[PDB]
């Protein structure tokens, strides 16, 4: 019983540490884009403007 | 150890070796092929379980389709446990064809003393075999082994 | 929120496992019939609701957020407990379960072996992958403790404990098998292959085939010990054990003491080892006779096993006799009923109801014998061990008050003799010295020679008190022994009783099963001759 | 006997209950996987209206 629960516990703290690795990682690469495309949204509408 | 002490089976030589009923078919060593009408198993009193639950005595009379099966008696008892099951269906053959009929073989337990009837009779069956090929070999070997002296 | 268990939590725990064990779910399974617990990788944090758990024998809660052992120790049926590889720190609520035989903490943050103290059925305990740095918590559950330190603990502790590991922990992770060793020479073929080891075997001197013997010895002088505190009381004879300390609640000895404390303290001690004395032989002198009643106890049972058996073989061969009688009847019944002489039929099964009225006579009137049988039984144990064994403790019962009051008689002799030289002592150095330095003592000794009448008074109520004391403790074990025999007497008398409405109440049900199948035959006799027409 | 089925059936149990645990693990890695690749790619995606912008 002390030997099964050993590994139990073994295998749920690589799993815990995969998902966390994957949180971080996902979270880091969704992080990216809408600012920067306000951004462009915004300069796009001063542009415009300064042709008219 | 089981506590069956007395192992007991009833023979028909009336009833020729029929072979529709091979369980009634005996091994036998002197008569040969006859119809078992009858098995019984003698279990001991354990005083480690209660005599009202231990199978004082176990009686598979093939014929009947039904066995009776006797539980110890306890201290104050002038009731004996005289109780009778079908032997139809104690080996699982309940045919579930039937529609409507209560399906307490759902519960386990209806099956359970059913497969616990199954194994009493395929138990006394072949202890009752397997001492017959005892015998019948040990006096094989008597009289077949000469005389000889010290 | 942490789980903390609740009503419906404990449902849903109950309904998953007889899914999985395909259990039937018993609509009212019990909230308070649990004896095995298991809700592992819930992440509990906390122990409750568990009233009506105590019956838990078989604990699971490992693998999860718990750090604390609580509400649990009510539950000391608690045998095979784990509540490991957790976030618990501590080893606690198990002093109370002590029936704990395989205990688990492992993965925990426990640092010693404590509470188990209390938990010394533990042969089996795992401590592994906690926070521990030594072994020798365990070693001293068995009359084992480290040179140099003193300590109470001559006697094992955990006497059982064979299931030691203590893997993965700090210092089990610290040079390897020592703590093997240490620990297995201070208590699972591993014990003898690491009991091979040379060093640390030398590191201790109580072998494990020592402590096998010391196990025997204790477990033979322990059991001798039950037996003799057993015998006493029986005799109900322990109440005296105050006899002589009864100076000690009376006042008065005490300041008879200020006259002469040296020779009245040597006669003290004498009256208490008189007192001692005369109460171990009276005391033991009941022992034995109320031991005569244990074997008169067990020979009147005996008998009552006898007579009740005899009456068993007597009815089941009669009820035998009537079962193959009918099983001839009924056999043939059922050839006739091939034929059809159903009056016939129905003649003989109104004769074996009769015969079924005739053997309810014949056997009430068995039992009715059997329970004389054992009444007459009771009559003569009583008159034997009531006359002789309750009668001679009675005796010398008196005998022992009579002794310890001559003792107390004895003892107010000599501390008169010491007042009486005390006074005499006193008033010779009054006429020749009346100024020494007003001590306290003396002056209290003084007091007391002057009002002669209040150390009388002072010696008189101690003999009174001794006296009064003695003589209600001597009552006191003579009404208790008079309880624990009537008190046997109406054990068996309820005994007898109870067997006699069994046998009465169960004849009955066999009567009506006998009328019953004689009822059925005669039916079934009845309407084969309804359908021939 | 007894105590070789006890512990054949021990195991049975254990690595019953680990084997419920990596699969466990396996799926939700493969559902948050999923979601956040859908956001991803929906993020990654909604630069063409920079680009085109």
């Amino acid at each position: 019983e002390e030997r099964k629960n050993l590994h139990i516990n073994e295998l749920m703290n690589n799993h815990e540490k995969a998902f966390a690795e994957l949180k971080k990682y996902y979270n880091d690469i969704t992080a990216e884009n809408l600012n920067l495309i306000k951004a462009h949204k915004e300069k796009i509408a001063q542009i415009y403007a300064n042709i008219q | 150890d089981d506590r069956v002490i007395y192992r007991s089976i009833r023979f028909d030589n009336k009833r020729a070796p029929s072979s529709q009923n091979n369980d009634k078919v005996f091994q036998d060593n002197h008569v040969g092929d006859v119809q078992i009408t009858k098995m019984t198993q003698k279990f001991e009193k354990n005083p480690h379980y209660p005599a009202n639950e231990q199978i004082q005595k176990m009686v598979i009379d093939l014929i009947k389709d039904k066995v009776i099966v006797y539980y110890h008696m306890n201290d104050g008892e002038i009731t004996p446990i005289v109780k009778i099951y079908p032997r139809d269906s104690m080996h699982g053959f309940a045919k579930l064809n039937e529609p409507g009929g209560d399906n307490k073989i759902d519960d386990p337990l209806v099956q359970l003393e059913n497969t616990k009837m199954v194994n009493l009779e395929k138990d006394c069956l072949n202890q009752l075999k397997q001492q017959e090929k005892i015998a019948r070999d040990d006096e094989k070997t008597i009289r077949e082994g000469e005389i000889r002296l010290e | 929120d942490p789980r903390v268990i609740n009503e419906q939590l404990i449902l849903d725990a109950v309904k998953q496992f007889n899914q999985e064990n395909n259990k039937i779910t018993t609509e009212n399974i019990i909230l308070q019939q649990l004896r095995q617990l298991q809700l592992s990788f819930k992440n509990i944090l906390k122990i409750q609701h568990l009233q009506g758990l105590e019956r838990l024998e078989k604990l699971q809660l490992d693998n999860n957020i718990i750090e604390k052992i609580e509400n649990i120790d009510h539950l000391v049926n608690l045998k095979w407990l784990d509540l490991s590889f957790n976030c618990i720190k501590k080893i606690e609520g198990l002093d109370k379960l002590k029936e704990l035989t395989d205990l688990s903490l492992f993965n925990n943050y426990i640092e010693k072996i404590e509470g188990l103290h209390n938990n010394t059925k533990l042969n089996v305990f795992s401590i592994g992958n906690n926070r521990l740095k030594s072994y020798e918590e365990i070693t001293l559950y068995f009359g084992y403790k480290p040179r140099g330190e003193e300590g109470t603990n001559d006697r094992p502790e955990f006497k059982r404990l064979q299931v030691l590991n203590v893997s993965g922990n700090p210092f089990t992770k610290d040079k390897e098998n020592e703590y093997k060793n240490h620990i297995i020479c201070a208590i699972e073929g591993d014990r003898q292959l690491i009991r091979q080891d040379e060093q640390i075997s030398n590191s201790y001197n109580f072998t494990t085939t020592d402590y096998y013997q010391q196990m025997q010895a204790q477990e033979q002088k322990e059991e001798m010990d039950r037996q003799t505190l057993k015998k006493k009381k029986d005799a109900r004879m322990d109440i005296l054990d105050n006899l002589k300390d009864e100076y000690l609640k009376i006042e008065d000895l005490q300041r008879v003491k200020i006259i002469k404390p040296n020779q009245i303290n040597e006669e003290i001690e004498k009256y208490c080892g008189k007192i001692n004395d005369h109460v171990v032989e009276m005391q033991a002198a009941v022992i034995q006779k109320h031991q005569l009643i244990l074997q008169e106890m067990s020979k009147t049972e005996v008998s009552y096993k006898e007579q009740e058996a005899l009456h068993e073989k007597e009815t089941l061969q009669i009820l035998k006799e009537f079962e193959h009688e009918k099983k001839v009847e009924f056999r043939n019944w059922e050839k006739e009923a091939a034929n059809g002489d159903a009056k016939k039929e129905e003649s003989r099964l109104k004769t074996l109801l009769q015969k079924t009225t005739s053997l309810k006579n014949k056997l009430m009137d068995i039992e009715i014998q059997l329970v004389e049988e054992l009444e007459a039984i009771f009559t003569d144990y009583d008159t034997k061990k009531k006359e002789t064994a309750w009668k001679d403790i009675e005796e010398i019962i008196v005998l022992g008050q009579k002794k310890i009051e001559e003792e107390n008689v004895k003892f107010y002799s000599n501390l008169n003799v010491i007042k009486n030289k005390e006074e005499a002592n006193y008033n010779s150095t009054q006429q020749q010295q009346l100024e020494e330095e007003n001590n306290e003592e003396d002056d209290e000794k003084a007091s007391l020679l002057e009002n002669k009448e209040q150390l009388a008074q002072m010696i008189g109520n101690i003999k009174e008190t001794l006296i009064d004391s003695h003589t209600k403790i001597i009552l006191s074990a003579q009404m208790e022994l008079q309880k624990d025999l009537a008190e046997y007497a109406k054990q068996q008398k309820n005994k007898m009783y109870e067997r006699n409405r069994k046998n009465i109440s169960q004849i009955i049900a066999q009567i009506d099963a006998y009328q019953t199948e004689i009822n059925e035959k005669l039916k079934q006799g009845d309407d084969e001759s309804d359908h021939e027409n | 006997e007894a105590r070789a089925a006890m512990i054949k059936q021990l195991e049975d149990n254990k690595n019953q209950k680990i084997a419920e645990i990596i699969k466990e693990h396996t799926q939700k890695y493969n559902d948050i996987k999923n979601y956040y690749s859908e956001i991803t790619a929906t993020n990654l995606d909604y630069r063409k209206t920079l680009k085109n912008e």
